[PDB]
């Protein structure tokens, strides 16, 4: 049976409003061997990342003449989700990761390494959706945590349509059941779009709409990843956009 | 594992600057304007050993799609549906530096990415496929072969991943046994989708880019739409970003391109 | 029920006298993209070959210090058969690829280009047997189309035994039920013989029957070969040999 | 095919004699003497959505190993038994040199010396874990991500291993399908496990190896004992040899310090 | 995707007409007739554990070739057949230019031409093999193991395959179950089959070519060969061609070739 | 309570004797040949019992793939593989963990004897089939490995001689059987340099008290000493033959 997303007065099935994002928490250096590493958490999505700084490359001919060689993995362990996922890797786990790394070479100044490869490993340790979005700001903060020099950080929400209610920041439940899903990630400062994905359906207003509203979520979660940066450990409990 | 691709071309800073300059004057290398799209043939019931076939050749590139429909028990998840495997190939044929032998990172990217715009829109009723529910339903494999690449393959594959389907004959059903040549009908299908790219370049945007203008773009961004202008799926693609009004335009360019698009899909399948 | 192949005046099930070849079709530079490229049709059998002209090897030592490497592949489309073949390649298309490949590197003289790679991409759109022949001589086009220098072109015949009568250019149907299957190719200009397989049952002088009418055949189709390369574009309804 | 590592850190000829000359002294760098075993933590239910999980740390190693049980036919061959998978990964998160991709030598290894010393043991009981006999049975996947290598991975995969399986939830079992709310018990585990790892560097025996002392030792042997100390697995480990008197003390000393480490590991699981 | 060996041989100009001139007086280096095949040894019943077994010397040529019975459905589309799978191991051991991992473009190739020559040769019937008509049949695993590579590996292994058919020990059929120890008959055999290879070496034609003469050959081509003389399977090999009256010589040659050494295969097989 | 009796058969029967009639100390029958395989650097034929070996060896060379080599070493490549005709039921060809998880063992085993320095930027293959498994694969397997390494000319530090080890029915015994191997409390192979008193490989599967260990361990010697002595001697005169014999 389909259960219902909002209800009677206007909360979700986790309790939220509308705009209101899930529980948030990050912590950066959390791996000794790692050149930089980041545990991110919103909600039950819980993604590690360890980044392997600027070296050269094993294989000679497959580096690049001017450009690091951005060399990402996502991937989920299997004990992340309800049913045991298998560890081989998926379709939707390979598109994934282009994904992510396509995101990362529009803020990573790649440039500045030549011959080199950079390596971002991500893993997923609980899925509860926008797994490939607390990767990639897993990553994005690994790499920060690495000294590796980027335009800025990257910061992301799941924003959706549910019960014909356009929400911020999406359940498994939701994820599951709603009209649309639509992970979109930026580089906040540049107001630079570095991820956006749609699966569902929408009108072209609804699309702006959520599009409006990612951005304020994004904003927030933004103004974290700056504190973890300093402080090395971030906690918040969900908040109204 | 995903990598920055070392073999795909680094289209010289010179080369750049001349297209850019066209697209300052709203022009185009080929001649067409910044929102035209490249001429479109297509070719349906191309492949005979196929359900249902189409040639799809959009400028330079060309795909071939092609439908096989065969009898399974449904996934043990979905006990009310038939099954839809899309499969795009990126044959080496396509362009002059390929690896060949079953799909890798954008095959698969493309095949999801046309799955997720069919299955989601709805525009293949799944449910409309079952034979006995629960026991037995029409598994419908979509193979899409690129053959040609003139870039913009996605919105290439789109149309010949329609097309195919809508060319797609359903045969007799034996009760335990296939048919082959009693044909029984055609496939539950609700309506045409299609998909179209807009490249971010420089500060210009761009519908259905070509291949220089893939090589020399920032990012680019693919809207799927239904008949009837609901958007049905969305892909950022390249190594580049966007800002958000980029973003807007991009979909307000798509949308009133899909219009023509679609008409002109519709005159290929007839109505 | 074994279905029987020669009727009650000779002729085959379809219609075809023992020494008639099916309807040939040949195009050069379909595609833009490759060097050079060729759409060969037999009947219902047709295959597309792509070729990739002399270039270097990304792989350093798998060179060849006088000769260009040959890469052939043999591929079936997942539509080009009664019922949806893998499209992952089945052992079938490993030994295919490899016969191939041989064959024609006894036409092509690869000894003019050292260290380079010259890429032969093959794919079955419809299965019909004899595909492999199809499949070589499209190549064989192919290569020609990009202005590769070989010794000779290469033309194929599957001949074989049906009723105990020995019959020239096989059906799918002919394939399946008949006593014999022998796929031969040659340059044949300079007579020499290119590809050749057996499979299924012969007498001596059966053999060298198939193999006269085989020749036969192939000359008829060099002509058309030859045709193709001049005015780019040849068709041919069928007729004896 | 099996090969020498490539790869690997060949570690310095001078930087050996700095360890060995402390050795000789009976201390390490760390600050341990030759028996010591490096600091321990362990998390139990770490990763939330596992049926049971543990994340330990023993020194600069982390292994995160996590259980997931499912509803299977016993093998043809084993009718009356419950299956027990284990897999060990070594992702590239781990440390510089490592490889991406599902698990290669090492890991393998390391899988099966842990499952060896699990199943002969009878550590778990697989005999308890059958629901219907001959037609279910529960299948106990133990996955072991290995995430920060600080050198003896092993014994950290013992660990975590045992860990995880002690804070393993079963559920209710409805006559057909699982209910992963109404929680019934937990797994039958007979007693804890620990593997101890003893290393020969020089003439030199050493617990617990870190990772630069595995980088200059010749090779290690590793001993899994029950509570009991019955010698449950041995597993000689690296590119050189141990003589006889060598493999006798190892067993010593891995055996009075198999009791320390068995009561510390039971502190973590509350008994 | 098939490519030019790399690690192929390339054998100086200067040692070929050393051979060839050897060859003009219709001698070999090893003594031998242009026309004469290599000293023949066959052990049968080598493998202990196969059901049917034969180790060959041909030359300096080893193969093992050992069968394994297993009782299995028929093929839905074969439902009247027992089944026969041939598998070809071109052993590292073999060469010092020999990569491992299952079967190479090379070893399939010599699998599925053994494979033919038996199959539609009728040599053994497969339908000769059914238990309870189409719920189960016998299943025929033939593996066949090159060990030293002495050239001319296909009619070795024709023939380790032939001689450990001869070999194979059929079961009693506890109606069920498997009998491995009453022993009822032997494997249903019509005749033994001989595949003959001749090399184009310059102009002249040679029987069994041997290692150097394998890589200076132009090409080769192999001919199966039943009891009476009827071709049963052919197959060019080699990068080169061969002329039209080369090869009618060839099978001359091959043809008057094969009573001789069928005679000499029936020899170690007793009648 | 009633009449009820247990499933597994009994491993140590009347006499000393076990299941194949052997005493608790007593060798199966070994048989050692080298430079079988023509094209082969180095080869060897190994038996014990019914566990039948063969490997070749690919003497020093460079390699094929640049950056793999080692700059002051030679990279030892070892492949143990069991033919699908070497059980009972066949074996699968393809290789399973079991299989990949001793390649190693065993590579690590040779690494430890073999003087690869002597060799940079050059590679020795070691390639292992097991032609009929009956336990104890992986010692056959390395000491066939050893001796056609030695074969080849290949120098080491000493020839490498293994035997499993194990615990029956509470009984220490030498060399298990393929019925002793699954049964048994524990299975113990173990393999030296015995004239260097050298332990290369060491592994135990199952159970055993400190004690039991140390005795098991005492008899290994006793066993590896005498094979030892046959590998010296195959060495000699290419071709060796042992009828079964205690310790
Ligand atoms: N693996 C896994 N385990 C547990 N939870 C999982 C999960 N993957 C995701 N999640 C949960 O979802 C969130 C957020 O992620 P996302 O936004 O992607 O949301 C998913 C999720 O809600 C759900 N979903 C899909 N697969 C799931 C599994 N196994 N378990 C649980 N939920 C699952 O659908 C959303 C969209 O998925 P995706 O982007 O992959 O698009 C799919 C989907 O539309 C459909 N598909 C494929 N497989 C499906 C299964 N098992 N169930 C339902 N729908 C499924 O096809 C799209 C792409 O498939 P692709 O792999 O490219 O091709 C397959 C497919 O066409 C076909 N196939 C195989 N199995 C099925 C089933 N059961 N039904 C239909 N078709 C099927 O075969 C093709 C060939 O592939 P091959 O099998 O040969 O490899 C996460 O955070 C988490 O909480
Ligand atoms: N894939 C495909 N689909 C549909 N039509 C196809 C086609 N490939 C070709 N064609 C049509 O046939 C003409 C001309 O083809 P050709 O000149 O090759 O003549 C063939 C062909 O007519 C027929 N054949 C082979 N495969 C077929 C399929 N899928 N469908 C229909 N006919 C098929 O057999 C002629 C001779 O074949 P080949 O020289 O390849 O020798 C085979 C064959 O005799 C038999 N085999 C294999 N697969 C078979 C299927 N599906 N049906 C019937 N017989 C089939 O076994 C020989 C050895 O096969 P190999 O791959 O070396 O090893 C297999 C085999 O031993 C065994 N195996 C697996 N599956 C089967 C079945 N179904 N039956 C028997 N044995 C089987 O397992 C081994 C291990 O490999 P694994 O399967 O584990 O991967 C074309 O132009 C086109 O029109
Ligand atoms: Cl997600
Ligand atoms: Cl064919
Ligand atoms: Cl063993």
């Amino acid at each position: 049976e389909r259960p219902k997303l909002i209800l009677d007065d206007g909360k979700r099935t986790d309790g939220r409003k509308p705009d209101e994002l899930r529980s948030i928490k990050i912590e950066l250096g959390v791996l000794k061997n790692a050149d930089g590493s980041a545990i991110f958490e919103m909600g039950n999505t819980k993604a590690i990342a360890a980044v392997y700084g600027p070296k050269e490359m094993h294989p000679r001919h497959l580096s690049l003449p001017d450009r690091a060689v951005l060399r990402v993995r996502y991937h989920m362990t299997p004990f992340s989700t309800d049913e045991r996922k298998n560890p081989a890797p998926s379709r939707r786990e390979i598109e994934l990761s282009k994904v992510i790394r396509e995101a990362l070479e529009s803020a990573v100044l790649v440039e500045l390494f030549p011959r080199t490869a950079i390596d971002v490993f991500t893993e997923i340790l609980q899925a509860d959706a926008g797994s490939r979005l607390v990767s990639l700001m897993a990553a994005s903060l690994a790499l920060a945590d690495a000294g590796i020099p980027m335009r800025d950080l990257i910061a992301g929400v799941a924003v959706g349509k549910a019960d014909g209610v356009i929400i911020l920041d999406l359940n498994e439940t939701e994820d599951m059941w709603g009209e649309a899903d639509m992970p979109i990630a930026m580089m906040p400062s540049l107001n630079q779009v570095t991820l956006f994905q749609l699966n569902g359906s929408m009108t072209p207003d609804e699309f702006r709409q959520a599009f409006d509203l990612a951005v304020k979520g994004i904003n927030i979660i933004y103004n974290l990843e700056r504190e973890a940066l300093k402080s090395k450990y971030v906690e918040f409990k969900e908040e109204g956009v | 594992m995903s990598s920055t691709p070392s073999n795909q071309n680094i289209i010289p800073i010179i080369k750049k600057e001349s297209i850019v300059s066209l697209f300052e004057k709203g022009i185009r290398q080929d001649g067409r304007k910044l929102t035209d799209y490249r001429p479109l043939s297509i070719t349906l019931d191309y492949a005979k050993k196929a359900d249902g076939s189409a040639l799809v050749k959009l400028g330079t590139t060309m795909v071939l799609a092609g439908t096989k429909l065969e009898i399974d028990k449904p996934y043990e998840d979905t006990p009310n549906q038939g099954n839809l495997i899309v499969n795009v190939e990126l044959l080496p044929l396509a362009y002059e530096t390929f690896e060949p032998g079953p799909p890798d990172e954008n095959a698969i990217e493309l095949a999801r990415v046309v799955d997720r715009s069919l299955r989601d829109s709805k525009a293949l009723d799944l449910t409309k496929l079952v034979i006995e529910p629960g026991k037995s339903v029409w598994t419908v494999w979509l193979d899409v072969y690129v053959l040609d690449y003139g870039g913009n393959v996605l919105d290439a594959c789109t149309l010949a991943s329609v097309a195919a389907l809508y060319n797609t004959k359903v045969y007799k059903v034996e009760q335990i046994s296939v048919n082959k040549n009693e044909v029984v009908g055609k496939l539950p299908l609700n309506y045409p989708v299609v998909t179209i790219s807009v490249a971010k370049v420089d500060k210009y945007l761009v519908v259905d880019p070509d291949l220089d203008e893939e090589s020399i773009m920032d990012a680019k961004i693919s809207f799927s739409y239904t008949p009837d202008l609901k958007i049905v799926g969305i892909q950022k693609s390249g190594k580049g970003s966007m800002s958000l009004q980029d973003i807007d335009q991009a979909e307000n360019t798509a949308r009133s391109t899909a219009v023509k698009l679609l008409e002109e899909l519709k005159k290929h399948l007839g109505i």
